């Protein structure tokens, strides 16, 4: 089957509970690491998913483990503290990458990013350099908006993406009501 | 002693009780005793500074019970015991 | 109900422990399987001065 | 009460529409945290306080029923609300009902009860007040520091100071105000008062010998350039010691309420300057002295030197005892507390010093001594 480590960061702002979007997204897209999760499990049960939000003082929720039992209690009590952390949080995942168990298992980190970034353009080229050079697998979810959607994370991503053979793809959701499940499953990172 | 150690700690002072904190040499160089106990406690300062982690230094004794000091004296075979006399004294009355 | 939703982590504590006593609780017929042997047990009550 | 909010939203005053258009269309969006970021955008203005009775009920409700932002931001609109108001009557139900709004989810009862205490520090009570303080300062002592909620509290220990009950709890507050200070956000105009019952209120707080912990500080040597010198010259004076009286005569007698009564006590605290100074200036070469400095520099009789010395054993920073016959003055361990340069130049030259004699004599001893031993 497919040998990857799957990682997935969600927000713990406050900006999740508000009511013109989901009534509290945060369950509906705890479902989707629920799915995502189990969709991986069917595939194939040796993958291993991790846990980490993306606050100030970053916390490793989880191990890597493929054993979901406990992930679904450790889902709770997300402590919904501090707005939003870039520089620790893909440094937090990205630099352990090598803390897994399989070294066949190949890089894929996803993001709940709910918050508007704070760091400024340097930030977006030093960081997508280091994540380009190193050659780690970076799916961008942004759930979300007070300001335009994409006007600098354009040129993240085209300058963050690199091999464009069967490459990362970039997930943007428009605003609706409609559930978000099967709008993140549409690409082909999901099943 | 670096700035991310309350972060290291402050996870062992969240799930765990109040850890105790050593801080060693990677080279054997240092004459004095490696070992120095750093409670993580915090006291109030008296200029008026936030209340953060402080690091109290804490008297540790290096001793064995039972076997530990058997096997150090059969593996080392060269260090000698109290001895109390003429060399035991003036090693230490130089040195 | 949004104060209630607390609960669900007690509960998934509580089912945990359930589900981690099978090793301790299970140790008890390996390690108190059979007395070998009978002893006279007199019960004299003393004092320590928990 | 939406579609019921946009009459009474976009019929204003002549530039309340500068306000209510982004506060009308981050109401449509329905962006709670802009929403109270514009709310709290629309108090810090300096509004005319004459229109905003409907805008503060209504936010109000809406903060109360929206169960999403921080409450404290209530906490501070609701502190407008009964400041705007002035009826302390509503304030225990208003407060009161935010308590019972609040659920168990974030520590704001600390606030809560700064907001109760704070209002009841008026003439009214003060009793119960200084105990619910106590119980302010006795609930949360945990690592969340942030030193804003105990500046808050800080400013219920000057509400406090009015009273000439304590002087001594708003010095060692005034401390932690000392330390606690980040930037120069805040108005200067406000920290000329602060730093004048700051210098008045550290000179009469009777529950400390040395005021080098105050003076110290470059931020208030730093503040106080603006103002007179008339304060910064007592103070170092009172500070780096007192060899003469007219200085220390004419500031004791410029300020005429609440000094004359304490004038002999400060007299009684300055006198042992004089004497950590005579006893710290000559670390050795014979520091035995005589009464004759202690009378010559505090102009005082032969008389009194008995109680002086008394006093000064008394308070506890100085352990002396003296064996003598004939007068003479005998120190023990004391300490600067405030500075010594000479004493760092000198701590360099004697601790040199001591550090080649004991490396001389293990030179000395260690030379042959390990040519001869081993």
């Amino acid at each position: 089957m497919v040998l990857e480590s799957t990682m997935v960061c969600v927000d713990n702002s406050e900006y999740m509970r508000n009511g013109d979007f989901l009534p509290t997204r945060l369950q509906a897209q705890q479902d989707a690491v629920n799915i995502v999760c189990h969709s991986k499990t069917r595939s194939n049960p040796e993958n291993n998913v991790g846990l980490i939000t993306l606050a100030n003082d970053c916390e490793v929720l989880t191990t890597l483990t493929p054993d979901t039992g406990r992930i679904l209690s450790k889902l709770h009590t997300v402590q919904p503290k501090g707005k939003i952390t870039f520089c620790t949080g893909i440094r937090v995942a990205h630099l352990a990458l090598k803390h897994r168990q399989g070294k066949n298992h190949k890089m894929r980190i996803i993001a709940f990013v709910g918050s508007p970034v704070e760091d400024n353009e340097k930030d977006l080229v030093k960081l997508a350099k280091r994540l380009k050079k190193e050659k780690v697998n970076v799916d961008i979810i942004n759930f979300g908006e007070e300001e335009v959607n994409t006007e600098k994370l354009t040129a993240f991503v085209n300058t963050l993406n690199g091999k464009d053979g069967t490459g990362s793809h970039l997930v943007t959701v428009p605003p609706g009501p409609s559930l978000a499940d099967a709008l993140i499953s549409s690409p082909i990172l999901a099943g | 002693l670096h700035k991310n150690d309350i972060a290291i700690n402050e996870l062992m002072k969240r799930y765990c009780p109040n850890s105790v904190l050593v801080i060693i040499d990677v080279k054997p160089k240092d004459l004095g005793l490696p070992t120095e106990a750093y409670i993580s406690v915090e006291e109030v300062h008296d200029d008026g500074t936030p209340t953060s982690k402080t690091f109290e230094h804490v008297t540790s004794e290096i001793g064995a019970e039972e076997a530990e000091e058997v096997g150090v004296e059969h593996l080392l075979r060269d260090i000698k015991d109290t001895t109390v006399g003429t060399l035991s004294q003036r090693i230490t009355n130089q040195v | 109900k949004i104060m209630k939703s607390e609960v669900l982590r007690v509960t998934h504590e509580l089912q945990a422990m359930k589900d981690k006593i099978k090793e301790n609780s299970e140790k008890i017929k390996v390690n108190k399987t059979l007395p070998y042997l009978v002893s006279n047990v007199i019960e004299l009550l003393d004092v320590d001065p928990q | 009460d939406v579609p019921g909010f946009l009459q009474q939203s976009q019929n204003s005053g002549p530039g309340q529409p500068a306000v209510w258009h982004r506060l009308e269309e981050l109401y449509t969006k329905k962006l709670w945290h802009q929403l109270t970021l514009q709310v709290l955008d629309f108090v810090q203005d300096p509004c005319f306080a004459q229109g905003d009775g409907l805008i503060k009920l209504y936010e109000n409700f809406i903060s109360e029923f929206e169960h999403r932002v921080n409450p404290l931001s209530l906490v501070e609109i609701i502190l407008h609300v009964v400041r705007q108001m002035t009826d302390p009557n509503v304030a225990l139900t208003f407060l009161e009902k935010t308590r019972e709004k609040v659920k168990s989810s974030d520590e704001a009862v600390i606030l809560c009860k700064t907001a109760i205490g704070a209002l009841k520090l008026n003439i009214g009570d003060l009793q119960v007040t200084k105990e619910t303080i106590e119980d302010v300062e006795e609930m949360l002592n945990n690592l969340p520091g942030v030193t804003s909620v105990h500046s808050r509290f800080y400013d219920l220990s000057s509400k406090y100071y009015q009273t000439i009950g304590n002087h001594a709890s708003y010095y060692k507050d005034a401390l932690r105000f000392l330390g606690c200070v980040d930037i120069k956000d805040l108005p200067v105009s406000e920290q000329q008062e602060r730093a004048f019952t700051l210098g008045l209120a550290g000179l009469l707080g009777e529950g400390v010998f040395n005021f080098g912990e105050l003076l110290m500080h470059p931020v208030l040597e730093s503040l106080r350039n603006t103002d007179r010198q008339w304060l910064i010259d007592t103070l170092y004076a009172f500070n780096s010691g007192n060899v003469e009286r007219f200085q220390t005569l004419k500031t004791a007698w410029g300020q005429q309420p609440d000094l004359a009564a304490n004038e002999a006590q400060l007299l009684r605290k300055i006198q042992l300057l004089c004497l950590m100074e005579m006893t710290f200036t000559r670390p050795a070469n014979h520091r035995q002295l005589t009464f004759e400095e202690i009378a010559k520099s505090a102009k005082i009789t032969v008389n009194e030197v008995e109680l002086l010395v008394m006093k000064a054993l008394s308070v506890g920073l100085v352990k002396g005892s003296i064996d003598e016959v004939d007068k003479r003055v005998h120190m023990t361990w004391v300490q600067p507390r405030v500075l010594d340069l000479q004493q760092i130049k000198g701590m360099k030259d004697r601790l040199e010093f001591w550090c080649t004699d004991v490396k001389s004599m293990e030179m000395l001893v260690e030379h042959q001594a390990h040519d001869i031993l081993t």
